[PDB]
């Protein structure tokens, strides 16, 4: 038995949002501790990793751990549906489907989706623990219209982490451009790094922006990407990506 | 170049 | 001489907002009593009916009986002509072929005149019986247009169905199947039998353009027969809508 | 080289938004007393004139007249990657292949440098002969908008007409037709002698385009010549569009 | 399908 | 149609 009410639905909307577009299915790994997701995008150039603890939940109620085989695009279709004052309860039965229950924030209403699960062949991916040579904390928005403005102007951005402070920058028919971000954005470096990335990635990630105020960006020489979201301390939504070569 | 096969790993 | 003054003109515009959707053209009932138009749907599925009463304008004038036949697009193409704080007023004189409406911005400073053409329209009244329903349902208008419109996303058919003094519409398709139970709450139901039908949800989503009209819409239904939709018009009319259950 | 650095850099944005529609290309000519840009469309049916006098900089330097042969649709993409807030800074080096734009947030904490390719324009510039006018219209801009956005569903040519006290917008189509009547009191009229021109609204409607940088618009008509629409820039100029009467 | 409200409101000769 | 503002407003 599974059983998840969540209060803030709009939070759960807004997951999905980031996650369909990304990927198209996926398998949530649901245990004691909370709600886990990792999926790679079809080229594998990408991926995303998606925390949501228990403790984040009004109620939350797990008695065997399990493995939820989803269409992302199917649930976010459901998912427009609730309201964003909508209180979203999951549940799914030992061994088949997932109901989702929107209960109205107040004034009572409930809805009542059931949904199929897919039989999916999913495979653990090891993320290996790594420090950082360069840490950026920016307000989100920021960040999205960055990645908005330079991909009008070329499809790759380099990414220059420096004493000063964070710049990013394009090329393309229109000309160049580029955008210095100095030291709310706090930088955190170390060994200063140069990399290199696909705009088009980048601007997925973006869509998570909505969840959060302000996005973390970590670089190490030759090593793929973070971006994060934290979600009200309930958890987050990581993405990685490989640089561009 | 280009995806994570290189960094993440099975297990 | 035909002549109607209309102090909240968005009222006009909302309406033929509303109708536009559903059908093309219709035509215009003219009398002493009010504006009076009827029409179905191009497939005869379904049926709308708008009542103006003339109490509900603030000038009226009617000395003759009339019919027009209306381009209901092109009279909503003139109508966003119109500023939502305009003061709209109708004129059709003798046996004319032409509509003129006039708007008059609150100020004093913009009066627009258009002059619509007519048509002629060869349409047969329908004859709608009052009856008594089993369960008749007021709730937000609001609520209602998003029940549909998500429901919709589900599949093409909603079960309307009352039990013990509470509705729910269901609906299902390749994505999975889904209902949503309102209960007596401002939601009022008034049952003396449990009802259940399916309905088309593609026209209730034409219905629900009215929405900008009130807040309040009423559902009313019986065992076999066509569900009525209304939006009460201000105090000044109303528009129905008639759809008949899915076979 | 030239230096202009702009506190309002949503001036420049609006005013490459209202450009790129009526014309793909111009040249800026760039002097020490400021920016003027002049051309026709490409139908030579109508002309833009753009004035940014220095003054209105917080900072301007022109060490030689310059002249920039701008892709309008590029430059305006690239104010586009420019928040409203952000100030803006145009210079080029006195040989002009290539114009920088500089875009600072007002907190200095982020500044995003851009480059444009300039081109290769030959262009002789127009002689705008000294004219004095029957009639001149100033009102708000956004009502100016509305009467051919409106008037556009009706027909393609808008009549304009000044007469006594205010002026007639007319137009007419396969709908019907359709007149709207401004009279005075923020509408002014300085009515010399009476005057009825036909204009073609879809070069107006690209006009409107430049709606945003100013609430009031000035219309300038004379028997048989073009009619003049003046839209102020801040204290610091102006973007008049000119326009030939239907033959 | 159609007609189906034909069948519930006819024309009033 | 093309060319009617070239009437009023020729290369200086
Ligand atoms: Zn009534
Ligand atoms: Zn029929
Ligand atoms: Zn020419």
């Amino acid at each position: 038995m599974f059983e998840a009410r969540l209060v803030q639905g709009s939070i759960l909307k807004k997951v999905l949002e980031a996650l369909k577009d990304l990927i198209n299915e996926a398998c949530w790994d649901i245990s004691s501790s909370g709600v886990n997701l990792q999926s790679m995008d079809s080229s594998h150039v990408s991926l995303v990793q998606l925390t949501l603890r228990s403790e984040g939940f009004d109620t939350y109620r797990c008695d065997r751990n399990l493995a939820m085989g989803v269409n992302l695009t199917s649930m976010s279709k459901i998912l427009k549906c609730a309201g964003n004052e909508d209180i979203i309860t999951l549940r799914a039965e030992d061994n088949d489907t997932l109901a989702l229950v929107f209960e109205a924030p107040n004034q009572e209403k409930v809805s009542d989706y059931e949904m199929k699960l897919m039989d999916l062949d999913v495979e653990q991916l090891g993320i290996p623990e790594q420090e950082y040579s360069c840490v950026v904390k920016m307000p989100s928005g920021e960040f999205a219209r960055i990645c908005r403005d330079l991909s009008h102007i070329g499809d790759a951005v380099v990414i220059s982490c420096a004493k000063d402070g964070v710049k990013f920058s394009a090329s393309g028919e229109l000309g160049n451009g580029n955008i210095k971000l100095s030291q709310a954005v706090t930088i955190e470096m170390n060994e200063p790094v140069q990399l290199t990335f696909a705009l088009r990635y980048l601007n997925f990630f973006t869509k998570a922006t909505p969840l959060s105020s302000t996005v973390t960006l970590s670089m190490s020489a030759d090593v793929p990407l973070v971006v994060e979201y934290k979600i009200a301390d309930m958890g987050h939504l990581k993405y990685y990506l490989a640089p561009k070569i | 170049k280009h995806t994570l096969d290189i960094f993440f790993k099975p297990l």
